[PDB]
RNA sequence: UAUGCCAGCUGGUGGAUUGCUCGGCUCAGGCGCUGAUGAAGGACGUGCCAAGCUGCGAUAAGCCAUGGGGAGCCGCACGGAGGCGAAGAACCAUGGAUUUCCGAAUGAGAAUCUCUAACAAUUGCUUCGCGCAAUGAGGAACCCCGAGAACUGAAACAUCUC
RNA sequence: GUCUGUUAGAGUUGGUGUCCUACAAUACCCUCUCGUGAUCUAUGUGUAGGGGUGAAAGGCCCAUCGAGUCCGGCAACAGC
RNA sequence: CUCUAAUUGGAUGGAAGUAGGGGUGAAAACUCCUAUGGACCGAUUAGUGACGAAAAUCCUGGCCAUAGUAGCAGCGAUAGUCGGGUGAGAACCCCGACGGCCUAAUGGAUAAGGGUUCCUCAGCACUGCUGAUCAGCUGAGGGUUAGCCGGUCCUAAGUCAUACCGCAACUCGACUAUGACGAAAUGGGAAACGGGUUAAUAUUCCCGUGCCACUAUGCAGUGAAAGUUGACGCCCUGGGGUCGAUCACGCUGGGCAUCGCCCAGUCGAACCGUCCAACUCCGUGGAAGCCGUAAUGGCAGGAAGCGGACGAACGGCGGCAUAGGGAAACGUGAUUCAACCUGGGGCCCAUGAAAAGACGAGCAUAGUGUCCGUACCGAGAACCGACACAGGUGUCCAUGGCGGCGAAAGCCAAGGCCUGUCGGGAGCAACCAACGUUAGGGAAUUCGGCAAGUUAGUCCCGUACCUUCGGAAGAAGGGAUGCCUGCUCCGGAACGGAGCAGGUCGCAGUGACUCGGAAGCUCGGACUGUCUAGUAACAACAUAGGUGACCGCAAAUCCGCAAG
RNA sequence: CACUGUCCCAACGUUGGGCCCGGUGAACUGUACAUUCCAGUGCGGAGUCUGGAGACACCCAGGGGGAAGCAAAGACCCUA
RNA sequence: CCUAUUAAAGGAGGUCGUGAGCUGGGUUUAGACCGUCGUGAGACAGGUCGGCUGCUAUCUACUGGGUGUGUAGGUGUCU
RNA sequence: CGUACAAGACGCGGUCGAUAGACUCGGGGUGUGCGCGUCGAGGUAACGAGACGUUAAGCCCACGAGCACUAACAGACCAA
């Protein structure tokens, strides 16, 4: 397929969205990414 | 041909995508009408009393 | 030591199939630690790394049964898979055959040997097949 | 006495129970419109490290003023580094600044982007020029004006009833 | 709208074979039928629910069809 | 049993709860002791109730037996093995050897769709039909570069917006105007090739070379819009012609070693220039039977011959190229010829798009050429099917070698793979799946020859009833078939085809593979075609043919509430 | 007519399972009890009642006689 | 019912034994035709072509094979 | 190692020994090997299907015998 400048932003976004939970989040918060996401098992919009 | 799996096969058509309008992928881009919000349909943003419960 | 991604690195710049490149035994170590283009055309220098060859069918045989059948062997009832008009197309027969004639009697109209009325009421001949071939013709014309 | 039955003991599994309540549910009083000065909503950004939430908008967890407040502070969030604050910070009230794109969405088009100056469209006034104005869309229900079922009850059913 | 043909491709007569907590909510194998035409096929496009579409089987309209699906009427009514 | 009130009590010197145990009550239940627990808990009276469960194929959660059981075998893709590397650990991660599997695909490039799955490093708790040091998994970084490839522009079926009108009304509705929208492989379309480079991009970066459009300037030019193009169906076919493949000989390199054979290479684009067959036409000529084709056909309305104008390839030739590429040589001829080019014929109750644009319409030099897409997969693991699913899923590579009619089988290259991913043992029993072979009999089996088998390619001889004269028909029936030596014929020739004479081996010569069993009678539907996606393919539906009915168009029939 | 393991009547063999071992690892089903058998009885179709008979426990493999086996609140029939 | 053999080619019960054994020809869904009946939908105690057969055995039962306990160190032969 | 066998079980031998394998004989299955020589229709020659000889040959054996060469070693344990 092809994808339009927005889509990209989209995509793009969903990507950086799907990383871990800062290390140092957890010490902060004295002990998850809910969001987390697979390209294969999940999928996306649009 | 079974109507099951092996007509699943065939679908890599792409219609409903995400609308402008609402954000919800719910724009069907080859009628250009969001059937979340209608747009593209109504200038008026779409509500229905059937929603929810009569009494609520 | 893994050394596939190099083993596709190899096979770009020997520039052969990737089943094609043979790494020494003796030198995985090297060959593991090389990570660019460079560092595998170096060890390509060196022998290292290097491409077998590719084969190539033998036509020899095909060759010998070639000829055999050039000169009119292996080619009885018993060897013949195809129907006849598949041997040899018919039409195809045809056009050979009456182009051979209509040039044979071409020439001996411009070389005097045929009147133009000569040549017409064989040409029209030929063309409604008259002769199986050119020398039948010749046979022909000799009265 | 093996395999094993019933009950208990010690330890698991499990998360009932008891205790606790940052959430609900209901009632009562008060108050009550927003939008072309582009709303509500959405998208995408935005932090030293930042995924979620919250906030904010290229001035981007913020900028300015007045008053309050006060030795502390840098949200949820108890980390590390670093910084800010007696030039009175944080925080709170009121007022102001900034306020990307889509969105009634209004120059034309478009799955939040693109293309070459724009009240698009319908109106009123009219210096008959978009010059001055209006409408559009949102809102928990309430309210006004129109369109208007059937299941159901009648122990069936058609008027009637719902 | 010819013939043969596992050319591509379309289909599916029989095995009532294999499978039947399957590889698969319609699959596998062999045999079989079509294969220049009313042919097959991709994408785009149109027709919408008492309505479509149907060389007609009540066939098909997203595993759903003698009236799709979703939510609402709705906590329908029942002497079972 | 909950909570409220009044009265009145207990608790860190240990409340509630829970576990085990003692006592009371017919009983619902009350109460004490010990352990645990670590902060709340009662009684009486009057109230308050979302107040008591063994049951509803009741609900939600948790858990056992089932069971160390089924599956991890079956698909025409049976795939591994011996060494070694790395590692704490190796059947399945990597190297080598040996052995295999895939050939319209298991190889190459892509559309949709997915969305980072791509590259690197570091990992193995998770994911993976076993394991794992591996990975489409985890952590962290990185990666997609365009005037000339798409989009973008054009219009297609058709869509929407505005206006107009309808509607009680609208987010609804048909027409008519206007505008816009509508084609990323696969409609039209200004222009790019070759090489090099990276871990991952690449006609995009780099090197070389080239081209197009617009604009500016200069020269030329006054022509400029008539016309041509874009721009087109199905069937048969001739000619030109490249890649490929093959044949001949030479050069470079490799292999094998009783022979003297076998393999690979021998390269080189866009672009610029130039050549032109066919079609059409003109001059000449003067055929009253000649010219021409594979075929049709052509001609005194002027044939052949001769000369001429116009005029083709993604093709030839020269440049491009002391570019590039190659270790080296760095060929020349030929045949058959995909692509591409250009003709001829036939067919239609069927007539095979439009628009933008281009040409028409010169040359120099310069400047400009923005914006968006660009990774990877494209599938027996990256898409849809809940899965790393034996299903489904578009395009092109249809010209690699032998084979043969062949884009068939079978075998083998280039390329890919051992991941249609659990293994180890037992001459490995019974039983099952899928197969091979079975003496004599030969359908006795069965509803039924179901299942299996028989036949089979090609050539020659030969072929009944019936018939719509097409057919039936490959009817049936019979014969031949290899190899070797030397030849004949057709053709320009083939590494094309058809035969002859002699020799000769086997049980068997279409030796495998490929590859009809045949005949008769009756019923039905004329035929090709359609259908119950998923138990029915038929005699059912369709069909041409036949017939009846309505209607002269301000019609008949039909849709809408209306505008239509 | 031809041919043949369809059959008389079965045999031997091949490949993959089956069996043993490492690893992985479900589901169906479960009121309870349960070593049964022959009779009888009982709502007339009993592992569980009665009377006898038999029965030392546990495990492996097997083909499926019974559990009116398991699967789906019978679709036939009647009734509303 | 019929034929040839035969000593004879008896009848019946076992959920009209036997589909978690087979088959699927008949019966008896959904398709279709004919006759008859019906205004019609459609029907028929008529005929006809086509039309599906799930499950890894827990218990019990039996066929075979083992490990234990009892009798109470061993080998061999018996009853 | 098999006179036995799906696990288990059963049977035999273990140097005081022919239990299994190698080797060699025997007994068997095929049907006359590679190479070389002669012949061979022909062909200038090259070449040549094939024939004869060497060859009762070559290849092969789930059987027997001989034979301690190799392996049944070394050795651990229960036990009134
Ligand atoms: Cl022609
Ligand atoms: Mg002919
Ligand atoms: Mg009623
Ligand atoms: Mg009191
Ligand atoms: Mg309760
Ligand atoms: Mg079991
Ligand atoms: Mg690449
Ligand atoms: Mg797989
Ligand atoms: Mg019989
Ligand atoms: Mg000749
Ligand atoms: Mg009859
Ligand atoms: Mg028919
Ligand atoms: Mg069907
Ligand atoms: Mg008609
Ligand atoms: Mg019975
Ligand atoms: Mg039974
Ligand atoms: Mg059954
Ligand atoms: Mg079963
Ligand atoms: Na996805
Ligand atoms: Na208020
Ligand atoms: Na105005
Ligand atoms: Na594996
Ligand atoms: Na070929
Ligand atoms: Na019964
Ligand atoms: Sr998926
Ligand atoms: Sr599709
Ligand atoms: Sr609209
Ligand atoms: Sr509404
Ligand atoms: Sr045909
Ligand atoms: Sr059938
Ligand atoms: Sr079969
Ligand atoms: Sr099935
Ligand atoms: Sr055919
Ligand atoms: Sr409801
Ligand atoms: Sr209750
Ligand atoms: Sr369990
Ligand atoms: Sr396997
Ligand atoms: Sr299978
Ligand atoms: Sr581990
Ligand atoms: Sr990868
Ligand atoms: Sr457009
Ligand atoms: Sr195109
Ligand atoms: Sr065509
Ligand atoms: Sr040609
Ligand atoms: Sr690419
Ligand atoms: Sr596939
Ligand atoms: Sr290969
Ligand atoms: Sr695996
Ligand atoms: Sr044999
Ligand atoms: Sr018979
Ligand atoms: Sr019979
Ligand atoms: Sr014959
Ligand atoms: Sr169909
Ligand atoms: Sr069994
Ligand atoms: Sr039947
Ligand atoms: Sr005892």
């Amino acid at each position: 397929g092809k994808k339009s400048k927005a889509t990209k932003k989209r995509l793009a976004k969903l990507d950086n969205q799907n990383s871990r939970v800062p290390a140092w989040v957890m010490l902060k918060t004295d002990e998850r990414n809910h969001k987390r996401r697979h390209w294969r098992r999940n999928d996306t919009d649009e | 041909t079974g109507a099951g799996t092996p007509s699943q096969g065939k679908k890599n058509t792409t219609t409903h995508t995400k609308c402008r309008r609402c954000g919800e992928k719910s724009y069907h881009t080859k009628k250009k009408v969001c059937s979340s919000c209608g747009f593209g349909k109504s200038a008026k943003r779409r509500d229905y009393e059937w929603q929810s419960k009569a009494g609520e | 030591t893994d050394l596939s991604a190099q083993k596709r690195l190899a096979a770009d710049v020997l520039d052969v199939g990737k089943n094609r490149v043979w790494f020494n035994p003796e030198r995985q170590g090297d060959i593991a630690d090389a990570i660019t283009r460079e560092d595998v055309r170096e060890l390509v220098d060196e022998g290292a790394i290097q491409a077998k060859d590719k084969k190539g069918n033998s036509r020899g045989r095909a060759r010998e049964r070639q000829k055999k059948r050039a000169k009119g062997h292996q080619k009885g009832a018993g060897s013949r898979k195809g129907k006849a008009g598949a041997r040899q197309n018919s039409k195809e027969d045809w056009e050979s055959r009456i182009r051979a004639q209509r040039t044979k009697l071409r020439e001996l109209r411009d070389e005097g040997t045929l009147s133009s009325s000569q040549y017409r009421d064989l040409y029209d001949k030929a063309g409604g097949g008259e002769f199986d071939s050119v020398a039948d013709l010749e046979r022909y014309i000799d009265a």
